[PDB]
């Protein structure tokens, strides 16, 4: 839903970001791609964290973040769509991923879709973008067994 | 029917004509300015469900 | 006879409300005269008690 997110961000009027220290365990963070070139080296999106496997192991994640402040918080996360099963095994060590991002008032569950797509900048893969809103007194729970592009803040 | 080109669909819905219904074989490669759908329109092919 | 709804449950941890980390999704269907309601389930079904 591109128009909805564009309207939300346009009506908000700010791009202020606050870094939060999520507790990801037993993974490899700060992924890089050849298409996203920063300066002369490979890079990625600055506000989005790419989590791959470490030592051919991708432990399941269960991360919580409470809202102890007095305003709403917008989290932008994503889901990876590998082209082939070999790519999925080489990036996340499992065959199928499941992502569940939930609050006390909402839940979004997503399953990645493996398949070939036309190459943009020599990449046959895609990334779907989702967002969540956390109100005061609420709690954000991210439970993903794979294919998760994590938020780096709010 | 003089000023505007009018296509009459009897026993044939527009989606059935687009898909190729057995009764919709006369609407192939046809143009119109107003497609008139009738209340007797029905389907006589494999059941389908457009989301 | 005019509509279909297929649902697959999602398993994951949600914040506890009254000490429950599981949820329930609610759906509805409408049956017109002459139609038939068919329910085919293998699990995770919250059945209706009437209409
Ligand atoms: C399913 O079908 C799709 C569509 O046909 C198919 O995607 C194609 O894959 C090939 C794999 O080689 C792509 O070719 C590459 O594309 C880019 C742009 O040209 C370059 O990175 C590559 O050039 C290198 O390789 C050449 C061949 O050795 C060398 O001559 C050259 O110097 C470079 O080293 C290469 O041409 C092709 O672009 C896509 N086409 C698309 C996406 O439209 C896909 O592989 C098929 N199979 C699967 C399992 O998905
Ligand atoms: C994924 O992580 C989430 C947290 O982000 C986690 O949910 C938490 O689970 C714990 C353990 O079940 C819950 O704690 C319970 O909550 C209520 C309120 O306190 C009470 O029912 C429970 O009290 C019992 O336990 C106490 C400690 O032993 C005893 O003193 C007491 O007498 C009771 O026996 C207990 O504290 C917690 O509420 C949730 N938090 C949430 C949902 O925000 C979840 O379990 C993880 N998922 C996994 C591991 O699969
Ligand atoms: C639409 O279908 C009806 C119903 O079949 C057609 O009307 C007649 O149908 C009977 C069989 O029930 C045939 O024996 C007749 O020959 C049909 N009448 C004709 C061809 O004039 C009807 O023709 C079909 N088309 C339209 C435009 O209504
Ligand atoms: C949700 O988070 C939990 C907690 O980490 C995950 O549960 C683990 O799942 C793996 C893979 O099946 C098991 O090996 C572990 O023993 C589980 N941990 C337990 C039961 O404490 C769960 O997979 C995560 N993902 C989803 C989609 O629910
Ligand atoms: C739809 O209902 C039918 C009712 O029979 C289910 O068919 C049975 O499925 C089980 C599980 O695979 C088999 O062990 C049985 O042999 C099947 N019975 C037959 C073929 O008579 C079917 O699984 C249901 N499907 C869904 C999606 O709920
Ligand atoms: C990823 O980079 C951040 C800084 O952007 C750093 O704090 C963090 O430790 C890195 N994670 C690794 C190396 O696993």
């Amino acid at each position: 839903d591109y128009a909805s997110l564009r309207s939300l961000v346009a009506s908000s009027g700010t791009l202020e970001f606050k870094n939060e220290s999520f507790n990801w365990t037993g993974v490899k963070q700060n992924g890089t791609s050849s298409a996203c070139i920063r300066g002369s080296s490979s890079s990625f999106f600055s506000r989005l964290n790419w989590l791959t496997s470490l030592n051919n192991i991708y432990p399941a994640q269960n991360v919580t973040m409470p809202n102890k402040e007095q305003f709403d918080k917008l989290y932008i996360w994503g889901v990876h769509h590998p082209d082939t099963d070999k790519n999925q095994i080489s990036l996340f060590a499992q065959s199928s991923g499941r992502i569940t991002v939930s609050t006390k008032r909402s839940q979004q569950a997503v399953i990645p879709n493996i398949g070939s797509r036309p190459r943009i900048r020599d990449i046959p893969s895609r990334i779907s973008i989702y967002w969540t809103i956390v109100k005061p007194g609420d709690i954000l729970l991210i439970n993903s067994t794979g294919n998760l592009i994590a938020p780096r803040g709010y | 029917g003089s000023p505007h080109q009018i296509l009459d669909g009897g026993n044939c819905t527009l989606i059935d004509a687009l898909l190729g219904d057995p009764q919709c074989d006369g609407f192939q490669n046809k143009e119109w300015d107003l497609f008139v759908e009738r209340s007797r329109a029905n389907s006589n092919c494999y059941p389908y469900d457009v989301p």
